[PDB]
């Protein structure tokens, strides 16, 4: 069935699962042609495949060459995503293969299901959560590796840095979704919050700054205020 | 012309034969239907006046034997049987005709409806979908399930239609996932037509048989099969031209014959809107689209 607020703790149990977000696979800039028509130019994209329990992020970089000479790119993008996820599962040892794959957008269900016919025991599920994974390209080090890529490439990250040494997966995912929701609602402000204090640095092998437990509470509170601020700016409340 | 005599009519029942329906009262002096056109399969079907649960009936071809109906008070239904003694059968039929106890099959001469609904239906193929090999006729009813329904429970009483499933390894070639899911031509032409059915005529025979079981018995699994076989053709970008033109004729006569009052349960809104307006063959079913739009515009 579909994943939602009631079975939310299922994300952090011991059954391997992956979230797949395809919202940054096919990315374009829209522009005017010399003749005054409109055209698109693709830029590099990425599939965001995440184990919410461990923080392991399988970032498949989608190079613009994969669109060359193809039609109906937004539809192809869903099937290309499904093909790459299937190839990732086949590459993993049996005991690391997921038992469930949760897609963040319902249009991914049929493409992924068809590509995974060989894995009838892997459940493909939608979700009613509105997860902010599109904002992954607001993380500077992920954006940088995507834009610099000159060929298809898979890059592995832990999107929780070392947090699981100190907090639970449930709390780590809550933090990540709050960070990503903030970066999605007001990227500039969110980044300002995250970096205002220059004495707190991002280790070379990490994505986010090395906050103490106390400083994370402060940060998390600032991100809530940002989200509430934008919500009032938007709705005039 | 041929005859299906009845031993008697002990219980009140609506008897239908092909697309026709009529009433027999409890212990009315009824002894069968005569003047049945040779050359076609036929279906004789029943709905008891006192329990409309279970429509049931028999597919048969009079060229294959002499058949009659006899009520069984233990099992509670009108049963078809074969009479092997041909002299006895002619004698029985001649006497009931002389007593004019047989109702006359009302085949209007201008009418090709039954031919058009059964053009590709052959008794030998019916007998593979409905397995009961000691008889030359085939029993079907409201509640019988299909092989595919039982996969998702008595197998002996099942409808063994050809399983169609658009998200199955049979439908989808490894490495052509997107191609094959969006254009079913491989599955239609190589898997089904070349591989399983051998030719378009056997494919159309199963499709027509499925429609007729849906309409006459309200058999839900047959309705599912009829729609699946339509959608497989309509969702294929490459279909022989002769199949498309025939499909349009087939569906036209099926829509024309459908009771208006049953359209709500026998017609799947999604399949028909997809086939007529979205599919590859959206422009290849002119007659079917015209009748659907004039007769059931609500569905669309
Ligand atoms: O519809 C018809 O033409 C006749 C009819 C149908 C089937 C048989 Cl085998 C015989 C006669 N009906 C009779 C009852 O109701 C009037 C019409």
């Amino acid at each position: 069935g579909a994943m939602n607020s009631s079975n939310y703790a299922e994300l952090f149990n011991n059954d391997i699962k992956l979230f797949v977000d395809d919202t940054n696979v096919y990315r374009v800039t829209v522009h005017k042609t010399f003749e005054g028509n409109v055209a698109t130019k693709a830029i590099n994209g990425c599939i965001f495949t995440l184990n919410p329990k461990t923080g392991h992020l399988f970032l498949k970089i989608i190079h613009t060459s994969v669109w060359a000479g193809q039609k109906r790119l937004s539809q192809l993008a869903k099937w290309k995503t499904a093909e790459e996820v299937s190839a990732l599962v086949r590459s993993l040892p049996k005991e690391e293969q997921p038992k469930q794959i949760i897609v963040t957008r319902k249009a991914m269900l049929d493409p992924l299901e068809v590509h995974m016919l060989d894995f009838p025991n892997i459940a493909i599920r939608p979700t009613e959560l509105r997860l902010p994974f599109s904002a992954a390209m607001s993380i500077d080090k992920l954006s940088d590796v995507v834009m610099k890529a000159t060929e298809p490439q898979m890059v592995l990250f832990n999107i929780y840095d070392d947090w699981l040494d100190r907090i639970s997966s449930y709390t780590a995912f809550s933090r990540l979704t709050l960070l990503l929701r903030a970066l999605k609602t007001n990227e500039e402000s969110a980044k300002m919050i995250l970096l205002s204090d220059p004495t707190i640095t991002i280790k070379s092998y990490h994505l986010w700054p090395s906050f103490t437990d106390e400083q994370w509470i402060t940060i998390e509170s600032q991100m809530r205020d940002l989200i509430l601020t934008e919500y009032g700016r938007k709705y005039n409340v | 012309m041929n005859t299906v005599p009845f031993t008697s009519a002990p219980i009140e029942v609506t008897i239908g034969i092909d697309q026709y329906s009529f009433n027999v009262k409890e212990n009315q002096p009824f002894h069968g239907i005569k003047d049945i056109p040779i050359g076609h399969v036929h279906v004789i079907h029943f709905q008891h006046a006192d329990n409309s649960s279970m429509r049931y009936g028999y597919w048969f071809d009079c060229r294959m034997g002499n058949f009659y109906i006899q009520y069984d008070p233990k099992d509670g239904l009108y049963k078809m049987m074969e009479e092997r003694d041909g002299a006895k059968f002619e004698n029985i039929v001649h006497n009931f005709k002389e007593r004019q106890m047989m109702v006359s099959y009302p085949k209007i001469d201008e009418d090709d409806t039954w031919y058009n609904l059964t053009e590709f239906v052959q008794m030998d193929k019916i007998r593979k979908i409905v397995r009961k090999d000691e008889n030359q006729f085939s029993y079907v009813d409201s509640s019988m399930t299909t092989v595919q329904e039982n996969e998702l429970s008595d197998p002996a009483h099942s409808l063994n239609y050809t399983v169609i499933n658009f998200k199955s390894r049979e439908a989808i070639r490894p490495g052509h996932e997107m191609e094959d899911f969006l254009d079913k031509s491989y599955y239609l032409n190589t898997v089904m037509l070349q591989g399983i059915f051998k030719n378009s005529s056997n494919y159309f025979g199963e499709l027509q048989f499925a429609f007729l079981n849906a309409m006459f018995f309200g058999n839900y699994g047959s309705s599912l099969q009829w729609h699946a076989m339509i959608e497989l053709i309509c969702s294929s970008a490459t279909v022989p031209k002769h199949m498309l033109d025939k499909l349009d004729e087939i569906l036209y006569y099926q829509i024309k014959t459908l009771p208006e009052q049953y359209s709500d349960i026998l017609l799947n809104e999604r399949v028909w809107n997809i086939c007529l307006y979205s599919s590859f063959q959206k422009n290849s079913l002119h007659n079917t689209e015209k009748i659907m739009e004039n007769k059931y515009p609500e569905l669309l």
